[PDB]
């Protein structure tokens, strides 16, 4: 609804649409976390274990395939893992399969808002065959 | 690969090799870093207490108070309030707002 | 020398020699000056190259492991070979 | 100086056959002529008086810097500096500036299949405007094709003939051409019955077609002034290569924007 | 001679100091020479110090004359 | 005489008389199936100019005659207009 | 035995156009550009 | 140039997959329904309808029946 | 007369189509009591308030809001006159761009009743930072039973 | 006095129409003020078009402008289709648009046929 | 009259390295004023002036993306290392060099004198209309001229990079023996000519629709053409500035583990792979607009599948680390701390190229934080790098290592303090360019202006690193600068060196 | 006696790589990571069924009132019944 002090992630919703948004955020960076540890200790193992006082003279290693594959496939499959839900999540965002109840002109301007409506109000008699029964049996007797 | 390092090692002889990681000690970084950061602080400093135009009223303790005792509430001019931020704030769904709450 | 298929003529070869350049019997480099900049690749490896410079009036040197051995000789003229030598085609 | 030739050979000339420049002072002068015509230019937009006069004396600095420059480009070819590999390093710079001057149209003409394709309602959704009369492909647009096909084949022949009288023909021919082809688009320009500030089909219309008047008027010149080096000595080497290479691509940017602005209606 | 096509090509040829220099940058075995401009680091510093001021002083000026034209 | 490019000119071979002009024939065919017919409507077309007239007044719509700023930078009218069509007076 | 009058690269040439030019144009763009700049910053737009 | 190694190739899988999307959408924009030069074009109702519901339908109909099941995420 | 008006309400008695029959007319009278349909429609502007007090939000607040009924599918039309805008409320998870020409449309189905607040999130000139959007959200019974009386002329 | 043996179509009609109305009077009223707690309110908006399948609508707004005037022209005035036109397109169009396409109505600049 | 004539790369190089500088200290200066501005809520030292915010924010993003970054990687490093990388006596078109330098202090002249004129033209960086037409006066006109200026010269550069490295490179050196570097350079030069002639285009139709009264963009036309032409101009632009930066981190990681790079056809089937996928995703920046939704599904698709060469880059540096001899210097820190925090700056931009998401965090402060992750942090460090690597070789002018790495440090916290907290402020909904926020983003905008003044802080005491230098033989290499001289002749490679090919 | 070049690699295996065991770190690497990530999403899946508990009590408190409002109309009813009926 409205932000607070020393938050860090997003704020509470009040639509469906808007809570699909937040847990895709929070399942791609299910992702990122693995990804980002990965590296930092990674990098962290290489930078103690192949230090010069370690290392006496370095060796040859300038490809191997089976390792630049491998890294080339893993992200490829999390790459389309996530975005079929994006997919779905994008068409989803048309809803216009009820009836709409209300239209709102929103209209922006320097430096103000300003909203416009244009609907026609109209009533109908709720369950009216309990009331047709009723003078029925008022007009019967 | 070797020529090349020991070129660059006789070019920059103020760049240590002893056999550590951080080659340079931090006897003599974490001091200078040290005041670095405190020249900085002391800018910002400068800049909140001597640089400002206009403090907002909504900042004063009396505002705060007066908010504080309300908390994290919201009018409504065509309905009772609500409580903001339901879910972090942990409102359990039966209660909309303060005074439709009537507390027992 | 290599076959000149496909070289330009201004390349002036030395470079496309037929010979592997060994201790007793190093590849002469020709040099318009006393010092020059060659490059040789790896043997085992075509993706790496090591630049070294060859100085008039030295011993035969290295420059990759199990490679040719080169000589600096300072010339005046260094023959630009694609029309020195095969317009000749002795 | 009469050492310096000898000291070129000796270091520069006898090593690599590449071509080494002495200092020059017209990149620097270009640059400000740039800076004072920037500066008249949005003063001219203003009405700011004097400004339409700095624009105009920024632009003759930068007409004037960029003459000399090509003159002592062209003294340096007639001194025998450029090799062969020289003059093919030519051809490639007017390749990569081909290619940069066509993102410029494919950039224009994307506005044009933007605002063709798609009217708005603030048209009432109708393309072209009511009131817009647009230009026919069956009348004089048809012509100035014609022309430039002939004057791209004229250009064709001027590359691969031998004889000197035939190439120097063949230059004036596309010249000529080529004047023709402007001094009718002048005539386009003042029989057309809308303007630049009437709708974006008038807006796209004008647009395009100028830049192409420019880069045909470029074109031109420089066929021009590779003519008068063959007129002196019966050999230009990369100015007439370049030259053709150049007028060929304004012939290929005719195509696009006759097919997209006349034919498609946008 | 001095307006001649050969000085267009070759250039000039000028042997040895320019005109102020201590070092021959053209023909000589480098060409910037920072330990044999006399009095080197106190110009460098000088430079430094007018590059720091100019480039962290011109949003300032700015600031200012627009603020000016309001306060008016 | 001793120029670079005579230098270096036997490095250089052009890649190898009546052939060329074989070639002139063959691209002067597709120059005359356009040059004199091109340049006889054109040379038609510059004697039927500025002749002919339109009276064809057009009225202010949005998109027509637009001043967002007033006037234009060399006066009130357009370049190379002679003869402004859009109506003014729009009854 | 290679250069006319009509040549417009003619070495007799070279001054007016390689050495005059350089100091004129040179002034030119000085005296031009301070009055832009100060047409520019100083000036009131009439559209 | 060189020879392009194993990995450029399955680089190359789904840069194709891109550009053949890229030429696709590029392609089916003057197929679709605003892109009319004429009022005319709506006061035929039944053709505009259909011509836009295809439209709309088309790369939309593989992902209904996961709209349906709120398949909006990674995990449930 | 009278007996016959008895004799029609005996033949209600007897026959089961003229009761149906009558009891669709008494269904058809009933609708011309049924009040007709009346236009509801409003234009007002929305600014910032310059002070504030304890309870609201510095910024963030207008001094007319938006009143939206919840569990209704609700189309947004949003545009603009001048410039670009941009009317982003983050707790509805909307936000789409102001443009004059263009009639943006979002349907939007809103949960549960609160107090929503948003900013302007395009780059419109000098005031940017002063154009919030507060949305208040109600039941539907409320809003069609109270709310739209007050733009009944 | 006239039976149901004997009364015609019409009497019949009549008579059903008074039995109707003289009780409905007195349940719901002669005008209505009385069914206020069994009247369910409803809102009625402009409906989807599937013609204009787009987020941008200002073509679902122009298109329905011209159906109201189209129908006004061909149709007459009251046409139940022509109010359906007229409260489609004031659903959608703001009226800063509807009252500049009336004054470019009124200075003869609008290009519709009728 | 050396430094106004110049024909030779390095001169021109060094020149470019010079005004890069000079941008960047321009750029800190009007950084220092957002976040002095923002470190407290009200109105702080611009009196609660929106316009001339608007202004600083619209110069300072101009200047550090345009007169710093790419002055600095393509013109200053590319110029002076590109010619004696491939073997090159000299550039193609000495003299094309020149004025593409030369076209860079009219254009920053421009940018500067367009804020004093009138309001200022504040627009932002990208100049949206109809913002960019409804202001009155003559300061966005010379804003977009100096875009016009900046233009040429990086179109002109691109096309003196092209020729060189295609016709000039030494006898024996295929395009298989170039370094990382070169490949890099020529990539950008590519992109260069291929995107930056669609954004004069579109600024041609901006000056016509200020100016002209014509109708591109406007009433009878179409704003969303404006967005798609800048932002097919503007996303190959962010891949200009950044591919020499991967270029240089190569080099400096490859120099000092003692071993190649890992994976050499990899890379640059990598680069080339970032670069063609650079053309065909731009519309990432327009999720909001109003685009239809197969649009939005296939820039949604297409984005993300930049990630994989990134990766594989990553990925090969540190193999390249791997089974080394490292000794970490502190070039190696920069680079070290490029692959360790451009991750950061790429694992954000996966996010946002969801469009699901970016409806929530689209023109807030996560963005921001992203591409200040991937621009002070991925090209800034690759900047500095090669200052502490090549300087000796460009300048003569040895460094101090304990300044230098005291420097290091202040800019790596100044900067790791800025623009994290800046992640929470956007995933909470503070929108962007906006001088004046609600009370509850207090904290880390408190903390974003802490860090920012340690940044300034670096900025001060790089100047004190420079020292005399020491000069040595060179017998050996791996690169054909490190057996030159320090510094080389003003003719470096007297005699063309050849590389010749072994009987294997 | 010749100037030669000298040895300058290992071949990769029998170096200080040997004693890496690269498999092992990744295996360490990946496991944290995948602990890491598994918290986050039960702190994630913890929060969704906060939401949805607080949804069902929502719908649990708004079914009263509108069973209360149908009684009253009934009960409105059953007194028009006999309104009627009098
Ligand atoms: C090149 C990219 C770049 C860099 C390096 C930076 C650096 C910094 N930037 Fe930002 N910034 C942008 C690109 C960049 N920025 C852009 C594009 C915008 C948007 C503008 C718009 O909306 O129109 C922006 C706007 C922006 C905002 C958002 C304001 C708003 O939304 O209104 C903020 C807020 O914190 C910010 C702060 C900072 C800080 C504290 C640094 C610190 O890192 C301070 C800088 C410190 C440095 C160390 C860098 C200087 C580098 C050198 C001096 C090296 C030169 C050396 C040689 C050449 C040898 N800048
Ligand atoms: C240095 C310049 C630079 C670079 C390199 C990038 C790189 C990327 N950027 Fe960004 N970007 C900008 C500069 C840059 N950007 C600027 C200036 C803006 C704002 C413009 C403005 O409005 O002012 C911006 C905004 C921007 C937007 C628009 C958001 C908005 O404004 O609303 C998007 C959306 O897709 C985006 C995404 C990406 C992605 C996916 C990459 C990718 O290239 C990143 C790839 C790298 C990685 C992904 C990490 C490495 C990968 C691995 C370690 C493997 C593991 C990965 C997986 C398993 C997926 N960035
Ligand atoms: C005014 C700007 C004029 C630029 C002239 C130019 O670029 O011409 C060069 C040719 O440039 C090209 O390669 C073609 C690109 C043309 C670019 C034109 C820019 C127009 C911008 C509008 C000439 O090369 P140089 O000056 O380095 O001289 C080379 C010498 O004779 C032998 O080395
Ligand atoms: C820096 C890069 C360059 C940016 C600055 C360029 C701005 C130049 C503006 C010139 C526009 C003049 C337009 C004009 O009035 O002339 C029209 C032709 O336009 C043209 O032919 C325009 C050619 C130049 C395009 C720019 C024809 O005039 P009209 O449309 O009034 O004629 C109606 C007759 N019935
Ligand atoms: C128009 C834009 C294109 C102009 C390109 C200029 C190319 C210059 C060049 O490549 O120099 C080599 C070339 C040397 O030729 P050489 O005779 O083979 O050495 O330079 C020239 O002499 C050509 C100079 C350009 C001629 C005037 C251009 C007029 C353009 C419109 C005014
Ligand atoms: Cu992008
Ligand atoms: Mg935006």
């Amino acid at each position: 609804d409205s932000p607070q002090p020393w938050q860090l992630l997003f704020q509470d919703t009040a639509t469906s649409t808007a809570q699909a948004m937040i847990d895709l955020h929070h399942d791609i960076f299910f992702f990122l976390i693995t990804v980002v540890t990965l590296v930092f200790y990674m990098m962290f193992q290489i930078i103690t274990k192949f230090h010069y006082s370690k290392v006496l003279k370095p060796e040859k290693l300038t490809h191997h395939t089976t390792m630049e594959v491998i890294w080339t496939i893993i992200p490829t499959l999390i790459v389309v893992m996530i975005a079929i839900p994006s997919l779905t999540l994008i068409y989803s965002l048309d809803q216009h399969t009820e009836r709409p109840g209300l239209t709102v002109k929103i209209i922006g301007r320097q430096w103000y808002w300003s909203y416009e409506m244009h609907d026609h109000l109209q009533h109908k008699l709720l369950d009216p065959d309990r009331l047709v029964g009723i003078a029925e049996k008022a007009l019967v007797k | 690969a070797r020529a090349q390092i020991e070129r660059w090692a006789a070019e920059h002889p103020t760049a240590p090799r002893v056999g550590r990681i951080f080659e340079v000690p931090l006897g003599y970084v974490v001091p200078r870093v040290a005041a670095g950061i405190a020249a900085a602080g002391c800018l910002w400093y400068m800049n909140n207490t001597f640089l400002q135009t206009y403090r907002p009223e909504s900042l004063s303790k009396e505002f705060l108070e007066e908010q504080a005792k309300i908390g994290e509430v919201a009018q409504r001019m065509n309905a009772p309030p609500v409580y903001l931020n339901p879910f972090t704030n942990r409102i359990p769904g039966s209660i909309l707002g303060p005074e439709d709450a009537k507390p027992e | 020398y290599r076959p000149l298929g496909d070289k330009e003529l201004w390349h002036e070869a030395w470079m496309y020699e037929d010979k592997f350049g060994t201790e007793e019997d190093p590849i002469i480099v020709p040099s318009l000056e006393a010092e020059r900049i060659i490059g040789v690749t790896d043997p085992e490896d075509e993706t790496l190259v090591v630049w070294g410079i060859l100085k008039d009036g030295e011993p035969p040197r290295q420059f990759v492991e199990n490679g040719e051995f080169y000589v600096l000789k300072h010339v005046e003229y260094i023959k630009k070979v694609g029309d020195v030598l095969e317009a000749i085609e002795g | 100086h009469q050492t310096a030739k000898e000291f070129y050979m000796e270091h520069i000339g006898k090593r690599h056959p590449f071509h080494v420049l002495p200092p020059s002072p017209w990149p620097m002068l270009a640059g400000w002529g740039t800076y004072v015509s920037c500066l008249g230019m949005a003063a001219w937009f203003h009405n700011m008086p004097t400004g339409g006069a700095l624009m105009a004396f920024g632009m003759a600095n930068i007409a004037w810097t960029a003459i000399t420059w090509w003159r002592d480009c062209a003294i340096e070819g007639d001194m025998g500096m450029h090799t062969e590999v020289v003059r093919k390093n030519f051809i490639s710079g007017m390749w990569a500036f081909i290619v940069s001057e066509a993102l410029l149209f494919v950039g224009l003409l994307w506005a044009c299949l933007h605002l063709g394709m798609s009217p708005s309602v603030a048209l009432q959704m109708q393309w072209p405007p009511v009131g817009i009369e647009p230009i026919g492909w069956d009348k004089r647009a048809l012509v100035m094709s014609a022309v430039l096909a002939a004057s791209y084949y004229s250009a064709n022949v001027a590359m691969v003939a031998k004889d000197p009288k035939v190439v120097m023909g063949a230059l004036a021919t596309t010249i000529g051409l080529g004047a023709m082809f402007l001094a009718d688009q002048y005539l386009e320009y003042n029989e057309t019955p809308f303007t630049i500030t009437d709708s974006p089909y008038g807006t796209t219309f004008f647009v395009t077609t100028g830049f192409h008047g420019m880069h045909v008027l470029l074109g031109s010149l420089y066929l021009t002034a590779a003519l008068m080096m063959y007129k002196r000595t019966h050999n230009a080497g990369a100015a007439l290569k370049s030259s053709i290479l150049y007028w060929h691509f304004v012939d290929i940017v005719w195509i696009a924007v006759y097919g997209i602005i006349y034919v498609g209606q946008y | 001679e001095k307006y001649s096509h050969e000085e267009v090509v070759y250039g000039d040829g000028h042997h040895g100091l320019r005109k102020g220099y201590t070092y021959d940058f053209e023909h000589g075995p480098h060409y910037l020479q920072p330990e044999k401009i006399p009095n080197f680091w106190s110009k460098f510093y000088a430079g430094t110090g007018a590059l720091y001021a100019v480039g962290l002083g011109v949003p300032l000026f700015a600031v200012w004359w627009q603020q000016s034209k309001l306060k008016a | 005489g001793e120029t670079i490019d005579k230098y270096w000119a036997p490095y250089f071979p052009k890649p190898a008389a009546d052939e060329a002009k074989k070639s002139v024939n063959k691209e002067m065919v597709g120059f005359m199936l356009l040059g004199p017919v091109g340049v006889a409507f054109m040379l038609y077309d510059f004697a039927v100019g500025l002749e002919e007239e339109h009276h064809v007044t057009i009225p202010p719509y949005p998109w027509m005659r637009i001043r967002r700023l007033p006037g234009m930078p060399w006066g009130q009218d357009g370049l190379f207009e002679g003869h402004p069509r859009v109506a003014t007076t729009w009854p | 035995d290679s250069y006319k009058a009509t040549d417009f690269t003619n070495p007799k040439y070279n001054y007016f156009f390689r050495e005059l030019t350089a100091r004129v144009q040179g002034v030119l763009l000085t005296g031009g550009s301070l009055y832009g700049t100060w047409l520019v910053v100083f000036g009131e737009a009439q559209r | 140039p060189f020879k392009l190694p194993l990995d450029a190739y399955i680089l190359m899988l789904p840069i194709t997959y891109a550009s053949a999307a890229f030429v696709a959408m590029c392609c089916r924009v003057p197929t679709a329904d605003p892109e009319t030069s004429s009022i005319a074009y709506y006061e035929d109702e039944q053709k505009s309808a259909a011509a836009a519901q295809r439209y709309d339908n088309s790369f939309k109909q593989f992902f209904d029946a996961r709209i349906r099941n709120h398949k909006v995420g990674v995990f449930q | 007369m009278s007996e016959s008006k008895d004799q029609l309400k005996e033949k209600l008695k007897a026959d089961p189509s003229f009761r149906a029959e009558l009891k669709d007319r008494i269904k058809n009278a009933l609708l011309s009591k049924v009040p007709a349909s009346v236009p509801i429609s409003y234009n007002f502007d929305s600014y910032m308030l310059t002070e504030v007090q304890p309870g609201q939000l510095r910024v963030l607040e207008v001094d007319e809001r938006l009143v939206l009924p919840t569990n209704t599918l609700i189309r947004l039309l949003v545009t603009a006159s001048d410039v670009l805008h941009s009317w982003a409320v983050p707790a509805l998870g909307v936000k789409m761009d102001a443009v004059p020409g263009r009639l943006n449309q979002v349907w939007m189905s809103i949960n549960r009743e609160g107090v929503f607040y948003g900013q302007c999130s395009e780059l419109c000139g000098a005031n940017h930072s002063f154009m919030p959007i507060v949305v208040e959200a109600i039941s539907p019974r409320q809003f069609l039973t109270e709310y739209v009386k007050k733009w009944i002329s | 006095k006239p039976t149901l043996e004997s009364l015609s179509a019409d009497e019949l009609e009549e008579l059903k129409n008074e039995v109707v109305s003289e009780v409905v009077d007195k349940i719901a009223g002669e005008d209505g003020t009385k069914l206020a707690d069994f009247l369910e309110p409803e809102l009625i908006t402009a409906p989807y078009d599937p013609r204009f399948p787009n987020r941008n609508q200002a073509r679902h707004c122009f298109v329905r402008f011209n159906e109201y005037y189209k129908c006004l022209y061909e149709r007459g005035e009251e046409h139940p289709r022509c109010q359906f036109y007229q409260k489609a397109y004031q659903s959608l169009c703001p009226s800063e648009w509807v009252e500049s396409w009336q004054e470019l109505r009124e200075k003869g600049l609008w290009t519709g046929k009728y | 009259m050396r430094w106004l004539y110049s024909t030779s790369h390095k001169d021109i190089g060094l020149l470019y390295l010079v005004f890069a500088f000079f941008g960047g200290l321009l750029g800190t200066s009007l950084s220092m004023l957002i976040r002095y501005e923002l470190a407290l809520p009200g109105r702080g030292l611009l009196d609660g002036n929106g316009q001339l915010y608007n202004v600083i924010i619209t110069g300072h993003g101009i200047i550090m993306l345009l007169f710093m970054v790419m002055p600095a990687l393509f013109g200053g490093f590319g110029n002076w290392l590109l010619p004696i990388m491939i073997g090159a006596p000299d550039m193609a078109f000495p003299r094309l060099n020149n004025i593409s330098f030369w076209l860079n202090p009219p254009a920053l002249a421009l940018l500067l004198l367009s804020t004093l004129v009138e309001q200022g033209p504040g627009t932002g960086w990208t100049a949206y209309p109809p913002l960019s037409v409804q202001h009155s006066g003559t300061s966005v006109d010379l804003a977009i001229l100096s875009l016009h200026l900046n233009g040429l010269s990086s179109i002109l550069g691109a096309v003196n990079m092209l020729v060189t490295v295609a016709g000039l490179r030494a006898p024996g050196m295929k395009l298989l023996h170039m370094p990382l570097f070169v490949w890099a350079i020529a990539l950008t030069a590519v992109l260069v000519i291929l995107a930056v002639p669609v954004l004069a285009a579109a600024l041609v139709m901006l000056l016509t629709d200020r100016n002209i009264n014509t109708a591109y963009f406007c009433e009878s036309g179409d704003l969303i053409l404006y967005q798609h032409l800048f932002w097919f101009f503007g996303h190959p632009e962010v891949y200009i500035l950044i591919l020499p930066a991967f270029g240089i981190v190569s080099q400096v990681v490859s120099f000092f583990s003692q071993k190649p790079v890992f994976g050499l056809t990899g890379m640059i089937c990598a680069m080339g792979a970032i670069s063609l996928l650079g053309f065909i995703v731009w519309a990432h920046h327009m999720f909001t607009v109003g685009l239809d939704l197969d649009t939005v599904a296939y820039f949604t698709s297409a984005t993300m599948i930049i990630a994989v060469p990134t990766g594989m880059k990553i990925f090969s540096w540190m193999a390249t680390i791997y089974s080394g001899r490292v000794w970490f210097t502190t070039p190696m820190w920069f680079a070290v701390g490029f692959i360790c925090l451009f991750t950061l700056g790429g694992v954000t931009g996966v996010v946002l190229a969801n469009a699901g998401v970016d409806m929530l965090v689209h023109d807030t402060y996560y963005v921001v934080a992203h591409f200040h992750y991937v621009l002070s942090m991925g090209a800034v460090f690759g900047i500095f790098a090669g200052v502490y690597f090549w300087g000796n070789l460009i300048t003569g002018l040895g460094y101090h290592e304990g300044r230098a790495m005291v420097h290091f440090w202040l800019l790596f916290i100044g900067v790791n303090l800025t623009f994290f907290p800046q992640h929470f402020l956007g995933l909470a909904g503070m929108p962007r360019r906006m001088f004046d926020y609600a009370d509850c983003f207090a904290g880390w905008n408190a903390v974003s202006s802490f860090g920012a003044s340690i940044s300034f802080i670096s900025v001060i005491v790089f100047a004190t690193t420079f020292q005399e230098a020491v000069r040595t033989v060179p017998r050996t290499a791996t690169t054909l600068e490190w057996v030159l001289l320090a510094t080389p002749a003003h003719h470096a490679l007297s005699q063309v060196p050849v590389l010749r090919t072994a009987s294997s | 006696k010749a100037v030669y070049a000298p040895s300058e690699y290992f071949k990769y295996g029998e170096g200080a790589s040997k004693h890496f065991g690269f498999a092992k770190h990744v295996a360490i690497a990946m496991t944290v990571g995948l602990g890491l990530s598994f918290a986050w999403k039960t702190w994630h899946w913890n929060e969704k069924r906060y939401i949805a508990q607080y949804y069902a009590d929502m719908a649990r408190r708004e079914a009263r009132e509108d069973a209360a409002r149908k009684s009253a109309l009934a009960d409105k009813y059953k007194q028009l019944e006999e309104e009627l009926l009098s």
